[PDB]
DNA sequence: CAAAATTTTCGGAAGGCATGCTCTGTGGC
DNA sequence: ATTTTTTTGCCTTCCGAAAATTTTG
RNA sequence: GCCACAGAG
């Protein structure tokens, strides 16, 4: 929160008051802006950078099942690509990655 | 009573390099102290070279006494010391 | 490369020769004033050390 | 007889100072040790010391 | 000789187990290398 | 270790000092006044 | 807020997955955490 | 400057490393009898011969 | 669901495993066919109906093999138990040792999820005869003793270690030194001054032995 | 249950050491 | 009685302060 | 004598 009083263009901090509702004061000058009813927010959209999608691109020219998707209330497909991947020890199942050819949403289980 | 008898000796029968150093020193500080010889020397005169020709055919009188770690002691004759 | 018969047998070297003046400067390190010997001498007043 | 003399005249010989044997013969090539960049194992982003 | 950690004679079943392992092994796997060279050259000279 | 007289916690507290022999602390030898310079353990005896 | 870590261990600077010279992967970081890289799942922790 | 550090990388090795020997039952031992090695690199062979 | 019930599960049953051939080694009766029991036959055994951990039924007593009491006639039976809380503080540290206590029990494997408090680290040496040891979840998620760096321990009774110092003529003070909470010597559970012979393996060489005494 | 005593953990500062090994000169206090 | 620095790294011990844990009421 | 730089391998 970067705000800054319009009279003497210090800072304002937000203090709790003896009412107990939240103002935008400044500790310098006499002045205030309540905030009942009005939102106030500073959104720090942080940086995003491209990933690679690691699981992408191996649904293709394989075996199909029939498993149905776990959005059934939104759709009723029943043939999915599915592959089989060993991604953690040798004493403990092989899971399955498939994926629904109508409505996406990958998953994946053991 | 900590000596090893002669049948029961353990320690390798070679002599060391260090053996041979000190027995060296020990024969030429003798003969420097004008100690008998038991060699024909042919005009040498250093004790070091004295020592050196009596060790060449073994004709030295002294003894390694040879402590192991524990306490017990090993006497090998030098001249039954293989070099 | 020149062509040089050595001065100890007389016949040519089997090699040629690279002969030419080279600029050599003398340095001021010189043997007689580095050569040192001590044997007994004198002794630091309080270890009793050379 | 050629191949047990040179073993059992190869046995360290007792009352060796093999400590110092050894702390000299681990300092000494470090004084001849040049420094040098290396990588782990073909990737330049490791620089392993 | 093996002796075992006890002090006693070791079973020719169990010769080579690591418990056995004595300071004059090495000395035996010389003598095991020295005898595999002189039988690698009398194989030799069987395949002639 | 208390088994001997001069094991105490009193004795790791200075009450005398032992002034320590000139030969250890010897006085230099003149360079260029008639006077000989002290040693530093000597001067610091005196200041105490 | 946004530096807190969601996954992974808080020791490990990065990692890389290297592709060895008989083509299999093997995946090295940096970090001090080895007792959790070698109980993680995936990795076996008795060659790490 | 390589030798700076060198020298002192040595003689802390050294001041570690001085007071072992090979006692006369093939067992290396500090200078308070106590063994570091029950034989010296295992197989109690010489690296100089 | 998946990352909260089959990882821990599968956490456990390896730390379980990790447990039996630590119990294994050291000379207790345990089966060979027991200490590879699949994730299925766990899960059908010592898991809930509804998929929970039931640490309460994993928890057993061990008995020595008639070659453990020929070799060491002092060992007896102990019992490895595995706490539900997160954190285990003073009352059930006071409440497992006065189980092993009344049960007359030699040890007792303490196998705690979390942490342990220090409070309950200085309790462990109460009762005279018998030892507690404690142990972490995640420090046996891997065995230790199968790790290609960590050479074969061997611990050695009282006469095989008179044994040993009859051979080199020493006193147990002149042994090279394994400290307790080395992570070995917690796991083969090495006592003050018990020695263990280590089986080193030296490419100049072959395989020579060491030994270290426990301090 | 939460107030009070005890113990552990965690920092920043305060100390210390290293900053080769030998050797040859001068100049000023 | 205005007022520069002049290598760089590594290591242990100390010592309040705050956090964590147990212990009294 | 103590410091101070200057060099040699
Ligand atoms: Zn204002
Ligand atoms: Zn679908």
């Amino acid at each position: 929160m970067l705000s800054f009083c319009p009279s003497c263009n210090n800072m304002l901090l937000i203090t709790s008051g003896d009412s107990g509702v939240y103002t935008l004061a400044c500790r310098s000058c006499p002045y205030e802006f309540p905030i009942e009813g009005i939102e106030i927010y500073d959104r720090k959209k942080l940086p995003r950078k491209e990933v690679d999608d690691v699981l992408g691109g191996g649904w293709d020219n394989v075996d199909q099942t029939k498993t149905q998707c776990p959005n059934y209330d939104t759709c009723g497909g029943e043939s999915a690509y599915f592959f089989q991947l060993q991604i953690r020890s040798a004493d403990e199942p092989m899971t399955t990655f498939y994926k629904c050819v109508n409505c996406g949403h990958r998953w994946k289980e053991n | 009573e900590k000596a090893i008898p002669k049948d029961q000796r353990a320690t390798t029968p070679y002599m060391t390099k260090y053996e041979r150093a000190r027995i060296l020193g020990t024969r030429a500080l003798q003969i420097s102290m004008n100690a008998p010889v038991f060699v024909d020397l042919e005009g040498e005169t250093d004790p070091l070279r004295i020592a050196m020709k009596e060790l060449a055919e073994k004709k030295i009188p002294l003894v390694i006494r040879r402590y192991l770690p524990d306490g017990s002691f090993e006497d090998w004759s030098v001249e039954e010391l293989i070099v | 490369k020149d062509m040089l018969y050595s001065g100890i047998t007389g016949e040519c070297l089997q090699a040629y020769i690279f002969f030419g003046p080279i600029y050599y400067q003398k340095l001021k390190h010189m043997v007689l004033d580095k050569m040192h010997a001590r044997a007994r001498g004198p002794r630091a007043v309080l270890t009793r050390q050379p | 007889e050629i191949a047990l003399f040179k073993y059992r005249k190869a046995r360290l010989e007792p009352g060796t100072a093999i400590g110092a044997i050894g702390a000299q013969s681990i300092g000494e090539p470090g004084t001849q040790m040049t420094l040098k960049t290396f990588h782990f194992a073909g990737v330049a982003s490791m620089n392993v010391t | 000789v093996r002796y075992d950690n006890s002090g006693c004679l070791v079973k020719r079943e169990d010769l080579n187990k690591a418990e056995y392992v004595d300071q004059y092994d090495a000395e035996r796997d010389f003598y095991h290398s020295l005898r595999e060279y002189i039988n690698g050259k009398a194989t030799a000279l069987a395949n002639l | 270790d208390a088994t001997v007289p001069s094991g105490r916690p009193e004795t790791y507290i200075w009450r005398y000092l032992p002034a320590p022999p000139v030969c250890i602390r010897p006085s230099v030898m003149m360079q260029d006044s008639p006077a000989s310079n002290e040693d530093d353990l000597t001067v610091k005896l005196t200041e105490i | 807020l946004p530096d807190v870590v969601v996954k992974g261990l808080p020791d490990i600077s990065r990692a890389v997955i290297n592709i060895r010279d008989d083509g299999k992967r093997e995946l090295l970081v940096e970090g001090y955490g080895l007792r959790d890289v070698m109980c993680t799942d995936g990795v076996i922790g008795s060659r790490t | 400057v390589k030798t700076a550090e060198t020298g002192y990388m040595s003689r802390r090795l050294m001041k570690s490393l001085e007071d072992l020997s090979c006692q006369y039952d093939n067992t290396v031992r500090t200078s308070a009898n106590g063994i570091v090695q029950f034989t010296y690199g295992g197989d109690g062979l010489d690296p100089l011969e | 669901m998946d990352q909260e019930n089959e990882r821990n599960i599968s956490r456990l049953w390896r730390a379980f495993r990790t447990v039996k051939e630590m119990v294994k080694d050291r000379g207790y009766f345990i089966t060979q066919e027991e200490v590879e029991l699949p994730l299925e036959d766990f899960k059908a055994k010592y898991c809930d109906s509804m998929g929970r951990p039931q640490r309460k039924m994993m928890s057993f007593q061990a008995n020595p093999t008639e070659e453990s009491i020929s070799k060491f006639p002092d060992m007896g039976s102990l019992w490895v138990e595995f706490c539900d809380e997160p954190s285990v503080g003073v009352k059930t540290m006071k409440t497992f040792v006065i189980h092993i206590q009344e049960k007359n029990f030699q040890t007792g494997i303490f196998v705690y999820q979390n942490n342990i408090t220090p409070s309950a680290m200085k309790l462990v040496p109460s009762i005279p005869p018998a030892t507690i040891e404690t142990f972490n979840e995640a420090a046996l998620v891997v065995n230790i003793t199968h790790h290609e760096l960590v050479p074969k321990h061997i611990r050695l009774s009282s006469d095989e270690k008179r044994e040993l110092l009859k051979r080199y003529r020493l006193k147990e003070s002149q042994l090279p030194r394994i400290q307790r909470a080395d992570p070995v010597a917690l796991y083969l559970g090495l006592k003050r001054g018990e020695v263990v012979k280590i089986i080193r393996k030296s490419e100049t060489s072959g395989r020579y032995a060491s030994y270290r005494i426990c301090m």
